[PDB]
DNA sequence: TGGCCGTTTTCGTTGTTTTTTTCTGTCTCGTGCCTGGTGTCTTGGGTGTAATCCCCTTGGCGGTTAAAACGCGGGGGACAGCGCGTACGTGCGTTTAAGCGGTGCTAGAGCTGTCTACGACCAATTGAGCGGCCTCGGCACCGGGATTCTGAT
DNA sequence: ATCAGAATCCCGGTGCCGAGGCCGCTCAATTGGTCGTAGACAGCTCTAGCACCGCTTAAACGCACGTACGCGCTGTCCCCCGCGTTTTAACCGCCAAGGGGATTACACCCAAGACACCAGGCACGAGACAGAAAAAAACAACGAAAACGGCCACCA
């Protein structure tokens, strides 16, 4: 369900790993259960401090 | 008229943007390969490798990498730097309990 | 009966520029010249502990080839489970 | 060389829930990676269950308290009501 | 009930952590810390003795489940 | 009057507290503390004294750990007195 | 071994919990191995971070 | 009116996003098959239940005292501002080797057959280990002197 | 350097209770034998891992240069420590009750095991379309610079 939710905001018709990975660290649960979980080929999600952006 | 040089940070922000974008591993294969099976020589000689189990540790490995540069990120910030330094990675990993 | 060249100096196979883009993965923005050597002593001690316990299976079913499973077993064993290189 | 994976129940179930939606073949390996590890974690919590109260039968019971241990709140609560409505509906 | 685990209390535990100054305001932030701490051991405390269809927590039920949180304690066997 | 400049006795505090081994909070409170909290999941439960001295040694011995991390985590700012940010720094990197 | 050479530090002739908390810590392997186990009434190692000291 | 600083805009650019076109391989459907899942019957032992007992948890009373709470002075530590210098970010020319594609070959992964050593099981045995009882010495607490240590002078 | 006072260390004495030892017993480990089977070993296939060569080009590398950041210093102020005083409730001891955990006995139903069967699921093939790639393009942003505006100084 998250998976497929992520791929529609792409606007992609086929879930690939990278859907996953962002639908995993998007909800706070399944974050929980797989906090210790390497996705391969899932990369990051796109976060930065704010402290670093120009004023 | 003056060549165009944007100022220190900016193209370090827009690589940020952009690798956080994709997901394609950020090592190159052959030179990690290398220090796989030199590593591996020293427990026991002549050992072979499947392709796919090296494409495994590849990805262990940068997964382990990206977590502890996030860590080491949250605690340069915390002592109000901006540039991470050495005696951070140490405290990342005397809490992660590694030493 | 024709093998490599014997391994040596790999370590320099990880550069500068390899390790700065992990770092931009991680959102690192400045990075102090003295990050990259002690990079690497984190990623041998890393790697030696996992490459151990990979040839150790190895070893236990009396094989010469590390398997993707021997790597994925070693992993698990020490809370890194991976996903992806099963079956 | 036969080798068993969870591909078709996975196919049919994205079939429910997304109709218009398919997957690569990392995604579906990656999905058998998944259902493979909580099926062990659950089946070795249920074992330690059974093992701590002298019982030699793994019932649906040590099932049931196993998931509220590893899952959390609610997921659990839900992954719980759908465990107990279907073995009601599958024992009449 | 939570400010019965007093400041006094808390600055010994941080003596022994080996803290030498202390801002006013950790003492509340320690308490919060504490009780999510003690719900998590104790949730999964009583699932065990709910399991086991008894109504007296035991010993051996707390080991358990600080042990599946990976905080093994031992002494109490 | 004599006087003590600030930090002697939190020094001669350490080496008592790290010297000696008995628990530092007062068993009854704790114990009141357990009770409420356990309410809230089944009623009328009774415990076992052991099972509340047990669950003493791992609350303080947990609180203890989280103490070393803390100071190291306020000493790399340089500064010598931990503030909640230093907790919460140690606890995001814990992993809770 | 290592808990009897405690003991006899202290100059006492019983193992006493204390005495294997000090022991395990003190010991590079065996605190490794026993790096997430606590030690009922055992403990923390004496230490005093520099920073802390005068001068 | 002259100067300086804030701003706005504007123009250059350039790296990122969006739109369009070819392809392709990767994914969805069909087919044939066979073995793993389902129906049936059997036993038996594991689990459910009922009665009992006792021990051990909860609750109360009282005192009393050590620890908690509170006030206050102050000092030292947190923190903001400032100057500087240097280390690091950016760009450019060069080079090096990473990558891809082809070709070779052989070690060893993987499968099969056979069989023997070895482990399940079972009966009889007995002695090691456990429950219970007793005792004395290591340790703990008290007290008192000696020595140490810290801070103001 | 000094000295006073507070804290710690040490030395001895008394007691006490838990550690160590002894004895009965019982059941869990031992021995000998039997039988099924699993994995040790031989042997065969053929996959894929390794080695090498050549070409290309993108990434690495060394250097020049400019500036933002780490760091040291200074002042300030605030809030935590340390110490004296009051209060309260933790603790120790002592008792009562009842309830629930442990025990034993009986029963029965639920699951292993075996058999017979068959259909669903799983290799292989095929085709076709979503997306990758390429290219054009739009375009949003960055920021130099400049143009404007606004603000101030003097004294009139």
């Amino acid at each position: 369900e998250l998976a497929g939710n992520a791929a529609r905001d792409n606007k992609k018709t086929r879930i690939i790993p990278r859907h996953l990975q962002l639908a995993i660290r998007n909800d706070e649960e399944l974050n929980k259960l797989l906090g210790r979980v390497t996705i391969a080929q899932g990369g990051v999600l796109p976060n930065i401090q704010a402290v670093l952006l120009p004023k | 008229k003056k060549p165009h040089r944007y100022r220190p940070g900016t193209v370090a922000l827009r690589e940020i943007r952009r690798y956080q974008k994709s997901t394609e591993l950020l090592i190159r294969k052959l030179p990690f390969q290398r220090l796989v099976r030199e590593i591996a020589q020293d427990f026991k000689t002549d050992l072979r490798f499947q392709s796919s189990a090296v494409m495994a540790l590849q990805e262990a490995c940068e997964a382990y990498l990206v977590g502890l540069f996030e860590d080491t990120n949250l605690c340069a910030i915390h002592a109000k730097r901006v540039t991470i330094m050495p005696k951070d990675i140490q405290l990342a990993r005397r809490i992660r309990g590694e030493r | 009966k024709r093998h490599r060249k014997v391994l040596r100096d790999n370590i320099q196979g990880i550069t500068k520029p390899a390790i700065r883009r992990l770092a931009r993965r991680g959102g690192v923005k400045r990075i102090s010249g003295l990050i990259y050597e002690e990079t690497r002593g984190v990623l041998k001690v890393f790697l030696e502990n996992v490459i151990r316990d990979a040839v150790t299976y190895t070893e236990h079913a009396k094989r010469k080839t590390v398997t993707a499973m021997d790597v994925v077993y070693a992993l698990k064993r020490q809370g890194r489970t991976l996903y992806g290189f099963g079956g | 060389s036969r080798k068993e994976s969870y591909s078709i129940y996975v196919y049919k179930v994205l079939k429910q829930v997304h109709p218009d939606t398919g997957i690569s073949s990392k995604a579906m390996g990656i999905m058998n990676s998944f259902v493979n590890d909580i099926f062990e974690r659950i089946a070795g919590e249920a074992s330690r269950l059974a093992h701590y109260n002298k019982r030699s039968t793994i019932t649906s019971r040590e099932i049931q308290t196993a998931v509220r241990l590893l899952l959390p709140g609610e997921l659990a609560k839900h992954a719980v009501s759908e465990g107990t409505k279907a073995v009601t509906k599958y024992t009449s």
